[PDB]
RNA sequence: GGCGCGUUAACAAAGCGGUUAUGUAGCGGAUUGCAAAUCCGUCUAGUCCGGUUCGACUCCGGAACGCGCCUCCA
RNA sequence: AAUGCUAAU
RNA sequence: CCGAGGGUAGGGCCCGUGACUGGGGCGAAGUCGUAACAAGGUAGCUGUACCGGAAGGUGCGGCUGGAU
RNA sequence: AGCGCCGGCCAACUCCGUGCCAGCAGCCGCGGUAAUACGGAGGGCGCGAGCGUUACCCGGAUUCACUGGGCGUAAAGGGC
RNA sequence: CGAUCAACGGAUAAAAGUUACCCCGGGGAUAACAGGCUGAUCUCCCCCGAGCGUCCACAGCGGCGGGGAGGUUUGGCACCUCGAUGUCGGCUCGUCGCAUCCUGGGGCUGAAGAAGGUCCCAAGGGUUGGGCUGUUCGCCCAUUAAAGCGGCACGCGAGCUG
RNA sequence: CCUAAGGUAGCGAAAUUCCUUGUCGGGUAAGUUCCGACCUGCACGAAAAGCGUAACGACCGGAGCGCUGUCUCGGCGAGGG
RNA sequence: AAGUCUGGGCUAAGUGGUAAAGGAUGUGGCGCCGCGAAGACAGCCAGGAGGUGGCUUAGAAGCAGCCAUCCUUUAAAGAG
């Protein structure tokens, strides 16, 4: 459940460290964006070098949330923190390695580059 | 275009009070080889020195076909001679500068109302009841530019819209009359230049009683008579090499 | 918009019902190796329109333009 | 009393 | 216990960069004057102080690297 | 068989073209219609499977002076 | 005889301001809000067909003029209300109009397709979140199928805010 | 030309700037506010003092961190009504 | 409350029962010339041509813009 004004988590190597979402990019008038949903956000730190740098406009995909995420099993699954990986506007990662777990769901939503490059995937 | 008046500006360069000394030299001979071509001449600016010579001479040449034929002669031009100034019988190379340029139009300036958006609306501060229910405040938009001007110097929507308007036109009128100066001030510049020695575009030689123009490869001896008017020669050589590079290909 | 003031020659700026304003410039001459400073001379005028009068830059009315002040209680 | 003199052996 | 390093917070030094700003060097021509070199036409220079478009001027004291 | 050079330093000069242009340049300086200084040519000087250029080091620099310098007026006696 | 007693039937021989510290008596005989009448202003729609549009008046346009509709704005008027009709914006809650922003259906196109332009039908539903400012309005950021314009005492303070 | 004399230093879009949300720079994804500049100062200015100033302020702006039912966006519970 | 009264005519729009320029094979009625069995109007069958473009244009050649629009096979064919 990420919405405008919050903090997200930049688990790639681009150089973001910390991203505030800014839209949720689902449809007209989506509140809440959770795992597979692409955001919109400014870069609000990042560090020396990197590609990004503070106070870009880029895009992300949502890949933990802090919010339980529910499944069809009956099952839920919760992180410790709200991350996302930075993409292009192909939906592609744009670092070169993800840090940390990411959600299963990212698989059935077309981030396979995400999920390969993903350490372990719950 | 080669048929409207032209307006030409000469101005000293390089040589101090010898520099403009040889300006009004260049001044006479566009006065009289004009006459000779039948083309009305009207001074506009003039900066006399009190030796003889001009700082800067402005004048207009008035008669069909004056850009035809004094375009040729923008550029730096090189005078090399003893000059009056000069107590040590020294020859002192000196230049001027001369300008051509096409007549101005003038062209009013007026509001066209379709691209443009009035809005009105509730002022601000004082004014009791008046104030909180009038759409006395006025904006007015120039739609392709986006520049706006906003007005609620009186309580009238009409006084206010009359205002704004009047203040939209100056303002779009400074924006036109400065568009044109850089293009008046970048094509002076690719005629004058620096002015320096170099750059010259023709040199005037008394000690050998030479004109040369550098861009042809023409020379004359006629000095005396090219100072005086008879610059038709060069000229018909300058427009010879024109056609001559107008070949393709 | 209302009220007041003005518009003079190259510029700045006055008087005046009939008439060389003036300052500085500019023009002719002198002086100076030359330029200035200086000296001797000299000169260009009243925004438009309509009135009054023998006669209007001058007086009356209007127009255009510029300046000054005011536009408040809601 | 009284200012100035550019720049090419 | 120590412990690579990671995180947090506050300092120190350095480099690059910045609207704008201050003067400096340079220039075969411009504008205003003419402060200095002749007793440079008010001897100059000087520390300081005040003032001035500018060179500078003037006050106080100093020096001769000053003329006749 | 080539490369550099031929105003002075510095060894090696004349003709044409150019006309403060084109260009030369390490310094001093060449070139603005009679250029050994620019470009080409003939000739010349120097080296020669090399010849020049650039960067840097030491030298010339007794120009950081120990060898081997100075401070009245040239930079330089501290206000006492 | 002495009047620019010129406020010219002439209040004293003799006289200016200020009040947001204000007060009383009155008036909707008279202004500011809202309504009303009107519709110059404002918004929208037509008539004419000069001209543009390579060609071609009318795909998209429409010189000079002409006729209207509406009752959002600015005005005119002073008709209920001055023994009170609480006034901006916001919030909340809606409801209506349609000259329709989106979605549905169309004709023409200077409509190949995709995407537009323009006009017609259509008011069922929908019509985002943010930065600045008290703002309305407007600009900007990020989106969207779209980010519509108006009426309801410029809807709504015995509902809140201030 | 006029005046009694024509605003000096300092400061300046300001508790002052109408045009105005001036223009440029900064901060923000976006800044009519804010901060730094510029200066055609509508309509600063030197004891109705001018320009600064450490400390101080239940004064008035702007920004960040922390944290939150202020909000998305409301839910439940307690007691007095 | 009093005529579903009488006679003639118009309207088909619920016009009547809210509006303008202007647009229109709405409907009825007056006119005025015009063309017709010298076979009219409509449809249909043909001829609808030729020298072929004239300034302009690479073609604009009947079919952009400019110039006037000659004539014959003729029953008539336009350089349209
Ligand atoms: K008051
Ligand atoms: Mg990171
Ligand atoms: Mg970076
Ligand atoms: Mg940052
Ligand atoms: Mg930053
Ligand atoms: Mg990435
Ligand atoms: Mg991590
Ligand atoms: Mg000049
Ligand atoms: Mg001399
Ligand atoms: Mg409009
Ligand atoms: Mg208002
Ligand atoms: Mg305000
Ligand atoms: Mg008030
Ligand atoms: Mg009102
Ligand atoms: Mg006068
Ligand atoms: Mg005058
Ligand atoms: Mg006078
Ligand atoms: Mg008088
Ligand atoms: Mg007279
Ligand atoms: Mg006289
Ligand atoms: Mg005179
Ligand atoms: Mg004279
Ligand atoms: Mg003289
Ligand atoms: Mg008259
Ligand atoms: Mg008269
Ligand atoms: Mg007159
Ligand atoms: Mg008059
Ligand atoms: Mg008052
Ligand atoms: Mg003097
Ligand atoms: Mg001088
Ligand atoms: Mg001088
Ligand atoms: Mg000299
Ligand atoms: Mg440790
Ligand atoms: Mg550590
Ligand atoms: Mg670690
Ligand atoms: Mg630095
Ligand atoms: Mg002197
Ligand atoms: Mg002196
Ligand atoms: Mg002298
Ligand atoms: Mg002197
Ligand atoms: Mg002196
Ligand atoms: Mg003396
Ligand atoms: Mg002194
Ligand atoms: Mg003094
Ligand atoms: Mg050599
Ligand atoms: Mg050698
Ligand atoms: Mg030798
Ligand atoms: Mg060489
Ligand atoms: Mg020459
Ligand atoms: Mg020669
Ligand atoms: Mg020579
Ligand atoms: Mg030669
Ligand atoms: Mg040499
Ligand atoms: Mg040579
Ligand atoms: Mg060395
Ligand atoms: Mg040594
Ligand atoms: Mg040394
Ligand atoms: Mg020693
Ligand atoms: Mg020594
Ligand atoms: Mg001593
Ligand atoms: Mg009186
Ligand atoms: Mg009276
Ligand atoms: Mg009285
Ligand atoms: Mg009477
Ligand atoms: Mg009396
Ligand atoms: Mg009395
Ligand atoms: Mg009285
Ligand atoms: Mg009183
Ligand atoms: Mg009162
Ligand atoms: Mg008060
Ligand atoms: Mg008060
Ligand atoms: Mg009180
Ligand atoms: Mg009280
Ligand atoms: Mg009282
Ligand atoms: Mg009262
Ligand atoms: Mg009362
Ligand atoms: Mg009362
Ligand atoms: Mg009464
Ligand atoms: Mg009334
Ligand atoms: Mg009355
Ligand atoms: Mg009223
Ligand atoms: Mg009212
Ligand atoms: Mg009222
Ligand atoms: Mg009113
Ligand atoms: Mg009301
Ligand atoms: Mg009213
Ligand atoms: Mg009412
Ligand atoms: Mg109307
Ligand atoms: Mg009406
Ligand atoms: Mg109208
Ligand atoms: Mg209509
Ligand atoms: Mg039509
Ligand atoms: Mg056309
Ligand atoms: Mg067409
Ligand atoms: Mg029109
Ligand atoms: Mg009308
Ligand atoms: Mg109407
Ligand atoms: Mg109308
Ligand atoms: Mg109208
Ligand atoms: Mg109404
Ligand atoms: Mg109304
Ligand atoms: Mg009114
Ligand atoms: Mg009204
Ligand atoms: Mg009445
Ligand atoms: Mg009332
Ligand atoms: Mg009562
Ligand atoms: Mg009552
Ligand atoms: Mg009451
Ligand atoms: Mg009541
Ligand atoms: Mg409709
Ligand atoms: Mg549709
Ligand atoms: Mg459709
Ligand atoms: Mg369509
Ligand atoms: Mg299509
Ligand atoms: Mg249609
Ligand atoms: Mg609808
Ligand atoms: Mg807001
Ligand atoms: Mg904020
Ligand atoms: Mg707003
Ligand atoms: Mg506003
Ligand atoms: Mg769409
Ligand atoms: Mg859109
Ligand atoms: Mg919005
Ligand atoms: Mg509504
Ligand atoms: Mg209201
Ligand atoms: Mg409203
Ligand atoms: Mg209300
Ligand atoms: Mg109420
Ligand atoms: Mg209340
Ligand atoms: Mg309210
Ligand atoms: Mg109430
Ligand atoms: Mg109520
Ligand atoms: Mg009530
Ligand atoms: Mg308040
Ligand atoms: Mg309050
Ligand atoms: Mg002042
Ligand atoms: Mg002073
Ligand atoms: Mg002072
Ligand atoms: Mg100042
Ligand atoms: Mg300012
Ligand atoms: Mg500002
Ligand atoms: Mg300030
Ligand atoms: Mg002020
Ligand atoms: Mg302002
Ligand atoms: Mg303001
Ligand atoms: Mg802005
Ligand atoms: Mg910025
Ligand atoms: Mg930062
Ligand atoms: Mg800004
Ligand atoms: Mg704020
Ligand atoms: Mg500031
Ligand atoms: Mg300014
Ligand atoms: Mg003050
Ligand atoms: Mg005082
Ligand atoms: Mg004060
Ligand atoms: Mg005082
Ligand atoms: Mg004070
Ligand atoms: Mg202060
Ligand atoms: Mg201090
Ligand atoms: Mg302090
Ligand atoms: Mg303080
Ligand atoms: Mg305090
Ligand atoms: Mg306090
Ligand atoms: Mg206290
Ligand atoms: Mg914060
Ligand atoms: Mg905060
Ligand atoms: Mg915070
Ligand atoms: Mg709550
Ligand atoms: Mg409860
Ligand atoms: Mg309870
Ligand atoms: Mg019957
Ligand atoms: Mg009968
Ligand atoms: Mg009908
Ligand atoms: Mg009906
Ligand atoms: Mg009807
Ligand atoms: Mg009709
Ligand atoms: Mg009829």
């Amino acid at each position: 459940m990420i919405q405008p004004q919050t903090y997200l988590e930049v688990a790639d190597n681009t150089g973001a460290r910390k991203i505030m979402c800014i839209r949720v990019l689902k449809g007209s008038n989506a509140k809440y964006a959770t795992v597979g949903d692409v955001i919109v956000a400014s870069v609000k730190e990042a560090i020396p070098r990197g590609a990004v740098k503070e106070g870009d406009v880029v895009k992300a995909v949502v890949v933990r949330t802090k919010k339980e995420i529910k499944r069809p099993d009956g099952s839920a699954i919760r992180f410790d923190d709200n991350a996302a990986v930075i993409i292009n506007n192909q939906l592609e990662p744009r670092g070169t390695r993800v840090f940390g777990p990411v959600a299963r769901e990212l698989r059935e939503k077309g981030f396979m580059k995400i999920v390969s490059l993903a350490p372990e995937v719950l | 275009m080669d048929e409207r008046d032209a307006i030409v500006e000469i101005r000293a360069g390089t040589g101090g009070e010898e520099a403009a000394l040889f300006a009004r030299d260049l001044f006479n001979m566009y006065l009289r080889f004009a006459e000779e071509m039948g083309f009305e001449t009207e001074v506009l600016d003039s900066h006399p020195t009190d030796l003889g010579g001009f700082s800067k001479v402005v004048f207009e040449v008035r008669g069909p076909g004056a850009y035809g034929t004094f375009k040729y002669e923008s550029g730096v031009h090189r005078v090399q001679r003893v000059p009056v100034t000069e107590t040590q019988g020294r020859i002192h190379t000196s230049t001027a500068t001369v300008a051509v340029l096409p007549k101005a139009e003038e062209e009013d300036f007026a509001l066209n109302m379709d691209e443009i958006r009035i809005d009105v609306m509730r002022a601000s501060g004082p004014g009791g009841s008046g104030v909180n229910t009038t759409d006395s405040a006025v904006r007015v938009v120039h739609l392709p530019t986006g520049i706006m001007v906003t007005c609620q110097d009186s309580r009238s929507q009409i006084k206010n819209r009359e205002k704004a308007l009047m203040i939209l036109r100056s303002r779009l009128l400074e924006m036109k009359r400065a568009e044109e100066a850089e293009r008046l001030r970048k094509t002076r510049l690719a005629q004058i230049g620096t002015g320096e020695r170099s750059e010259k575009i023709r040199t005037y030689n008394f000690p050998q009683s030479r004109v040369t123009d550098h861009r042809i490869g023409f020379t004359t001896h006629d000095l005396e008579g090219v100072l005086s008017g008879h610059l038709t020669p060069i000229l018909e050589a300058l427009k010879r090499a024109d056609q001559e590079r107008q070949l393709a290909a």
